[PDB]
């Protein structure tokens, strides 16, 4: 039952760690948005 | 008694061919010492590993 032992530890990072990868690309991506909302308010602005 | 030291010694070529017995059963023991104990090696690979 090492056999599984060996397998795993590299293995199991496509959930444990894949996750955070994932997150951090998507938290990125959302954060597009709050900088486009940015860029419209700052070109909203000067119709006023 | 004669008739009777003639089955003395019959029980004696038994008595003697029992401890061929004991090498026949007791050194033979030595392949369990073998299986038991040349054998976790190949898995212990798997550790390694």
């Amino acid at each position: 039952i090492t056999i599984p032992k060996n397998w795993l530890d590299f293995g199991w990072d496509i959930m444990t760690l894949d996750a955070r990868q994932t997150m951090d690309n998507i938290e990125t991506i959302i954060n597009e948005f709050p900088e486009d909302f940015g860029t419209m308010l700052k070109s909203i602005d000067p119709r006023a | 008694t004669d008739d009777l030291y003639e089955v003395a010694e019959a029980t004696y070529e038994a008595d003697s061919s029992l401890e061929a017995f004991q090498t026949a059963l007791d050194g033979v023991n030595t392949a369990i010492d073998d299986v038991a104990v040349s054998t976790l090696q190949t898995e212990i690979e798997e550790l390694t590993g």
